[PDB]
């Protein structure tokens, strides 16, 4: 009850598919110190 | 052959000849109860310096009784009786004699001899285990474990 | 005037800070991240289930 | 049971035969109030020379009652009683016997043994930490952490 | 409960059985006012060697009363009482006893252990500051300030 | 307060129980005159060994009186009284008790503690002043004056 191994036991992990599918192209580096707290796009 | 709380007090009184079952004069019952309380308080105090000697205290709420069972082994009787005698002799405006003091000291030393434990100093914890003890069969034995936390 | 570090996980950068507020041997660490969202056209998505 | 106040004074009075059934004398009520006042004064003084031992002082502004509970553990009764007996013997102009002094010394030594702590000298603060501890940046592990000044911001200056 | 003056005098009188609540023969109030004056002078003298213990000296010009508030903490009661008893017993042509002396010494030590300071010795003021302290050349940080 | 010369003699007389309320004895006028004269002589003598303490002496024809101011602070009262008692007990042929002696010596030690000054030695005068002191423009001293 004294000696303890230095390797932690494994745990549970979820999966990531939502972030990889949504659009991370149009909005990237657009909320800068000059734009402010919001930015807008156009419409057809 | 079961030591009771009350016979210890009677032993203390008899050894200095206050009540001796043949003294033609008896002590009042209140003094016996006060002696029982003094014994309880003293042996509760003994929980620190001398240590545990298997004493059985009173019930969680009840007052101690002279006929109550104590649980002290018979080998401690002389020691505890002489300690009680020294602790409550002055209640009757008295003083001890050198021989009584010597007997009490001898009994106390005899009691302390039995309950003596000498601890051993384990290794520091960063001290290295030499190559004489093959430590490759184990993952982590290249140093001593140290004292348990 | 606070030591910090950056940890990256799946393309997300997390700012970690360290400070020792309180003198009762109470260290503190914190992690931060600030996202942003936008909904372009609500008529191009939603929920779905099965039908009998 | 519960070590109440007042009965500690009765302890000393009995032990020195000021008022006990053994000597057939009866307790004088005028002495018990003085005994309780001396007990509180001695405990108030004991708050500094020895450590706190769990004594319960009288709440509010009123005199103590002899039947209130002291709150002390039963393992300190002998020590407290013998000390207050030694401190109140001079009231009756009587001289203590060597056996009483020895018993009081033994009880006081046991009590001091109970509440004993030995400090450990921690590292100075500029003492280097060896390379075997594998120190790292973003952590202050390069040197031993001394007493932090705890003065930051504008209030230091 | 404030520790008013005269309570210390009553305690000192009681502890040597000169006068108490149970005494059939009591002492005249002139002795009590003499005692409070002696206490005032003793505190004035104590302002030097032991130190300041928060005693509330009488202001203005009125003499100290045996009923005003002393302002002392409760913990100093036995120490003050025993010192007053020691300085006052000779007034009644009496001599102390060893147990009273031991009690007074213990109480005085308990009182004195609160005022202990153990001052620390600062740097000389000409001692160089190690170059690893990263001082500034023009701010005179190369040496310790010393004092003042 | 004023702490007249009469008060000091009365304190010493009350101590050792020569004339006090507790002793049921009143003070004779002649003993007061002798005590005042002895106090005057003692304080005149104390101008050399213990030092000056601001006591006020009479002018021209002295004739000191118990109603005259003394100028002493309230702290020195006990020390002065005990010294006077020690120097005056020989008039009535009384041997002092050890407790009075201990009290007197303790008060005298406190009094000498109050007025203690420790002289500080100075440089010889031919002692050099180093180049680090900049004795070209910062100071003209190539050597310490060190004598005054």
């Amino acid at each position: 009850s004294q000696i303890v191994l230095k390797k932690f036991l494994p745990g549970f992990m979820s999966d990531l598919v939502l972030a990889k599918t949504v659009d991370r192209q149009l909005l990237a580096g657009e909320i800068n110190s000059s734009t402010g707290d919001s930015v807008s796009f156009k419409r057809p | 052959t079961v030591l009771t709380k009350g016979e210890i007090v009677l032993f203390a009184l008899r050894k200095f000849a206050i009540a001796s079952n043949a003294s033609l004069t008896d002590v009042e019952p209140q003094s016996i109860e006060d002696g029982v309380n003094d014994l309880e308080d003293m042996m509760s105090e003994w929980m620190i310096n001398p240590g545990d000697i298997g004493y059985a205290f009173a019930t969680g709420d009840e007052q101690p009784l002279p006929d109550d069972e104590s649980g002290l082994p018979r080998k401690y009787k002389h020691a505890v009786g002489y300690q009680l005698l020294l602790r409550m002799l002055s209640d009757y405006s008295l003083e001890p004699t050198p021989q009584v003091l010597s007997n009490a000291q001898r009994s106390y030393d005899a009691l302390m001899t039995d309950t003596l434990v000498v601890p051993s100093m384990r290794r520091r914890g960063d001290f290295p285990v030499g190559q004489g003890n093959k430590y490759d069969v184990f993952t982590s034995d290249r140093y001593y474990p140290g004292d348990l936390p | 005037s606070i030591d910090s570090a950056v940890a990256t996980y799946e393309g997300f950068s997390i700012r970690v800070h360290k400070y020792a507020d309180g003198d009762a041997n109470v260290q503190k660490m914190r992690f931060d991240l600030l996202p942003a969202y936008v909904c372009f056209n609500p008529h191009m998505g939603g929920q779905f289930f099965g039908n009998p």
